[PDB]
RNA sequence: CGAUAACGAACGAGACCUUAACCUACUAAAUAGUGGUGCUAGCAUUUGCUGGUUAUCCACUUCUUAGAGGGACUAUCGGUU
RNA sequence: GAGCCAGCGAGUCUAACCUUGGCCGAGAGGUCUUGGUAAUCUUGUGAAACUCCGUCGUGCUGGGGAUAGAGCAUUGUAAUUAUUGCUCUUCAACGAGGAAUUCCUAGUAAGCGCAAGUCAUCAGCUUGCGUUGAUUACGUCCCUGCCCUUUGUACACACCG
């Protein structure tokens, strides 16, 4: 059963699924000093899912942490309040 | 808008119908790990149980998931329209079933055994392991075993 | 680090085995009245500006 | 009275001078008329293989048939209606009259 | 009666007929305003003819465009050609020829297909391939 | 100036009019809702389960306002999509007939749409009187 | 600028754009001077467009693509790897989001970031295939400025594509970061990495 | 084209025919389509906006259709042989 | 979920084809009437890709839907080696593919559907038609074919001589 490929796996990190106190103030304290805020940066620096990233993004934009540039679906583009 | 502090009751694993359902996903997609329930059915039970479908599997209350499993195991008594069940109008009992987890595997072997026992054509095709739905076999499924 | 910009004044013709390479005669922007023949890979017309990465070389043809 | 002449041939040059001779003979008898409405020409296409057997290169072939259809509406007492349709019948051109 | 002209813009199969008459200045596309044309990106494409010449030449005329045929992005280009030609037709008939030429030049400098229809037509499909140029597959063994 | 249904974006007017439906609470929703999936080519039932009859009703209300008359056969073609036929190529497949016929019956009860001569359903003058009024209401939201 | 009103209300931010300058969806085409004197006359700027979707016919003659705007050519290379063929409205949305990202991430103008990016990722000298007999030989030749622009757009977009594939990052935010990384010039951009790789093989064969 | 013991033609290529693109130029049309005027609906209210209507009828051909025709011949200019 | 736009075409009478609209049914379908021998009716063939908002969140995963089990219908004298359609359930390989190799120069390639042909029923096929629409080149004889010139010939059913 020769296959003529190699087929190595990957590391498959465990990004957080429900949000708790240690994640909550961590997003509260470091969404400033982010020049550009989106779903994918929040996944990479905070280890939360796209679910949490999209809902938290909606959360901040009414109360005040991040300013919007563009509110198109599947791509949210956010800047800092200086 | 709604951020919510999840608490210490949470479960990374849960057991319904003798299967290790993984947590950390939405409840309807999570219960599809249990055999005999697929995405359509899973939506209807959690709808008939009046649960918030937005929740993850690991955070749902103890009474709610036992309420869910009752609606799965007595479906048509709780107003499921019963053409929605998989094994309806059964060959001995006459009544509409809905096999779950082990029943699906065990009852599937049994009705195979009738066609093998009466020597029906489909049963003899299963005993050889060939196709039974009238497919061509001259090229396809070549390295099946 | 040296590069020389060079303005093409007369395209000569196609060279190379497949035909994808052109002989051109280029004039240097600074130090004009120096003429050389070089090879170009892509589409070229006249009055284009090449960046010769080194100027002390001349090809004639590709065999 | 509202009679209507309809032409449905496939030969265009036979059809036109039939239609022109209807409308010109109308005007000696000085009748008011809807001048010829030309409906969209419809092409009957049949795409077959050239070969009788199934060998060679797969060359297809499209035979087509164009059908041209015109109608002229007329109002006239009976004697002109008997005269106009009795004459100017050209072969391969189909003429039929409907009233009202 | 009332000063009015009638033009059309085209694209591959889309045709948009435009009635240009003298009015108060409203520019409607299929009974709906010009700001409602659904594909959000190319809405900013249909603003550009009036955005080129300035909105001042659209105060005293009102525009109706009726759109049929083709597809979504083809319908957009037929709309913009119809209003550009309709404006240049209005200044041809009523206003002097000086206003026509400054109108025409600004259009024709920016994009030529605002006034001239694109002549690119579909190429017939040929037996032996899925397309007009493509063939299906040659195999030798 | 006499603002109308044509003068407002399709998305937000349908959303605003459907919310008018949810508050009014008088629609005669069928009863098989949240069991059906509303198209034979569809793969799931509507994710927004607690409405989507009100969404569909607002959607169908604007269509008779635009057009002259519709039937239920037209609406199944409009709301149908491509059915992924497994390993075969896709195909247009019509939507669930009951869903269109019942909401058209349901809109008859509130008095928006009526029967038409020449067949089909026509917007009544009650329908042509309140759809404008939400259209006035929904278009000053951003102003 | 005086705002003119008429029977159909036209929004005021698009109304400003009419007389003032005929700039892009948000950015201006002034101060967008290309730096390199070879790559000018082959990037087509200073004739501004509103939208990056022009249904133009540039393929008839040999150099008409050099008159096509460089933002249009950037969109055109995005509709690739087969499943995305056609889909230009998909391409010009992505380019709009990419330009927004570049402006938020560095304050400097987005299209100026794009124009010096392609000047960095034009390969200046490149190799060709002479036979030599059995073992295929290399000969270093020079590149056209048109080919340099052509190569640059392809090199930039392939890197965005392979990086935004099977990965949480969307293609727009990927497309920005190599465009930034190339325009500064880093050798961590795929387009810069490929560019120096061609020149070293050319340097090997003189 | 040129050279030139060859001159001048024929078939094939080309021409031809079909089709697609242009025509506010002609001839015409509720089985194509506008605009009005009747009859109405809704919203405004100024002098408007959007619809519905087949016996309201009067005119129209831009768009739709096909008859006859026109139009492109690489025209004009520049470069190079 | 919402928006929402083509073109090529086919269609029954001494027959029962294209089917609008109303009603029943989750569906596939059933039933009562109607229009059409057709620029008139199906039919604006409201096609799909697409567009806008939402759930998913790099997980062989809500990717993929093969292979199996039960029922409900339709065509037909008849459907078991399941005709086809619908529901529910089961939910495999496959993580872009070695040597090799095909097609293609602008409304073209490629994506996406629809009609027609075969057709009582059955399209993953073909012939056409539209929709969305690139990159690259505007060369050469390097490879593979074909043509021509010069040349040698003891060949001429002509080098398989
Ligand atoms: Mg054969
Ligand atoms: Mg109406
Ligand atoms: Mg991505
Ligand atoms: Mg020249
Ligand atoms: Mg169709
Ligand atoms: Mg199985
Ligand atoms: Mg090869
Ligand atoms: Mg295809
Ligand atoms: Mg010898
Ligand atoms: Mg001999």
């Amino acid at each position: 059963k020769k296959k003529w490929s190699k087929k190595s796996m990957k590391d498959r990190a465990q990004h957080a699924v429900i949000l708790d106190q240690e994640k909550y103030d961590r997003i509260l304290k470091e969404v400033p000093t982010y020049r550009y805020v989106s779903v994918s940066v929040l996944v990479d620096r905070l280890k939360i899912g796209g679910s949490l990233a999209r809902i938290a993004l909606r959360h901040l934009e009414k109360e005040g942490i991040i300013k919007p540039i563009s509110k198109h679906s599947k791509q949210a583009i956010y800047t800092r309040a200086t | 808008s709604l951020v919510v502090q999840e608490q210490g009751s949470f479960q990374h694993i849960l057991r319904l119908l003798n299967t290790n359902v993984d947590g950390n996903i939405k409840i309807v997609y999570a219960l599809t790990t249990i055999k005999g329930v697929g995405r359509r059915y899973s939506n209807l039970v959690c709808k008939k149980a009046d649960v918030d479908l937005h929740k993850r599997a690991g955070e749902l209350t103890q009474e709610e998931l036992e309420r869910i499993v009752q609606i799965m195991q007595n479906p048509t008594h709780y107003k499921i329209p019963a053409w929605f069940l998989n094994r309806q109008n059964d060959i001995t009992d006459g009544k509409d079933y809905h096999t779950l987890a082990n029943n699906v595997e065990s009852k599937l072997r049994d009705d195979l055994e009738r066609l093998k026992k009466i020597r029906a054509h489909r049963g003899i095709r299963h005993f050889w392991g060939l196709r039974v739905r009238g497919q061509h076999t001259k090229t396809t499924g070549r390295r099946r075993a | 680090t040296p590069v020389t910009l060079a303005k093409v004044i007369k395209v000569l013709g196609r060279t190379g085995s497949r035909g994808g390479v052109t002989q051109v005669r280029v004039e240097f922007l600074e130090d004009t009245s120096r003429t050389i023949v070089r090879n170009v890979k892509g589409p070229v017309r006249e009055n284009d500006i090449l960046v010769l990465m080194e100027s002390e070389r001349e090809a004639r043809r590709l065999r | 009275i509202k009679i209507r002449i309809t032409l449905t041939s496939t030969k265009v040059k036979q059809l036109e001078n039939v239609s022109s001779n209807i409308v010109k003979n109308a005007e000696q008898h000085n009748l008011v008329k809807k001048g010829p409405v030309r409906l969209p020409t419809k092409v009957l296409k049949i795409s077959t293989r050239k070969t009788p057997n199934g060998e060679g290169s797969k060359t297809w072939e499209t035979y087509e048939m164009r059908i041209h259809k015109r109608y002229i509406d007329l109002e006239a007492p009976v004697q002109i209606v008997k005269r106009i349709t009795q004459i100017t019948i050209e072969p391969g051109v189909d003429v039929e009259v409907v009233v009202a | 009666a009332v000063p009015s002209v009638q033009t059309f813009g085209k694209k591959k199969s889309a045709t948009a007929v435009a009635h240009v008459k003298a009015g108060k200045g409203l520019i409607k596309v299929n009974g709906s305003p010009i700001t409602l044309v659904e594909p959000e990106i190319l809405r900013f494409k249909v603003y550009e003819p009036l955005l080129l010449v300035g909105l001042d030449k659209f105060s005293n005329i009102d525009i109706r465009v009726r759109v049929t045929g083709g597809g979504h992005v083809s319908q957009v280009y037929a709309i913009r050609q119809a209003i550009a030609k309709g404006l240049v037709a209005y200044h041809q008939k009523y206003v002097d020829e000086q206003s026509k030429n400054e109108l025409k030049k600004a259009f024709t400098s920016y994009d030529r297909t605002l006034l001239i229809a694109d002549s690119r037509r579909p190429e017939p499909k040929k037996f032996g391939g899925k397309g007009a140029r493509s063939r299906f597959q040659k195999s030798y063994r | 100036p006499g603002v109308s249904v044509r003068d407002v974006a399709a998305q937000d007017f349908i959303n605003a009019y459907a919310s008018f439906l949810q508050r009014q609470g008088k629609l005669e929703v069928p009863g098989y809702v949240d069991i059906v999936k509303t198209s034979s080519g569809n793969e799931m039932p509507p994710q927004d389960a607690e409405g989507w009859f009100y969404k569909r009703a607002a959607s169908v209300a604007r269509h008779i306002y635009m057009r002259k008359q519709v039937g239920v056969g037209k609406l199944n073609k409009l709301y149908g999509g491509a059915k992924s036929r497994g390993v075969r190529p896709y195909k247009h497949i019509d939507a669930s007939g009951s869903i269109n016929r019942k909401v058209l019956q349901a809109l008859e009860k509130i008095g928006i749409v009526e029967i038409s001569p020449k067949g089909g359903r026509r917007i009544s003058e009650n329908g042509q009187r309140d759809l404008d009024r939400i259209a006035a209401q929904t278009l000053e939201e951003d102003e | 600028f005086t705002p003119v009103v008429l029977a159909t209300p036209i929004p005021e931010e698009v109304q400003q754009a009419q007389t003032e300058i005929k700039l892009f969806n948000k950015w201006s085409f002034e101060e967008v001077e290309v730096k390199d004197a070879s790559l000018v006359d082959y990037v087509q700027v200073r004739q501004p467009i509103f939208v990056a979707h022009t249904a133009g016919r540039y393929a008839n003659k040999r150099f008409r693509k050099a008159q096509c705007p460089i933002i249009e050519r950037l969109t055109n290379s995005l509709m690739m790897n087969g499943r995305n063929n056609g889909k230009k409205l998909k391409a010009v949305r992505i380019i709009k989001h990419t330009l927004d990202i570049i402006n938020v991430l560095t304050d400097q103008n987005p299209i100026q970031v794009v124009v010096d990016a392609i000047t960095n990722t034009g390969p200046r000298e490149d190799t060709t295939r002479v036979g030599g007999g059995g073992a295929a030989r290399r000969q270093a030749v020079d590149v056209s400025p048109l080919r340099r622009v052509n190569q640059a757009i392809a090199l930039l977009t392939i890197g965005a594509r392979e990086a935004a594939f099977r990965n949480i990052k969307t293609i727009a935010e990927t497309l920005a970061e190599e465009l930034i990384n190339a325009a500064k010039g880093s050798s961590t951009s795929y387009a810069i990495k490929k560019k120096d790789e061609l020149e070293r093989v050319a340097k090997s064969n003189r």
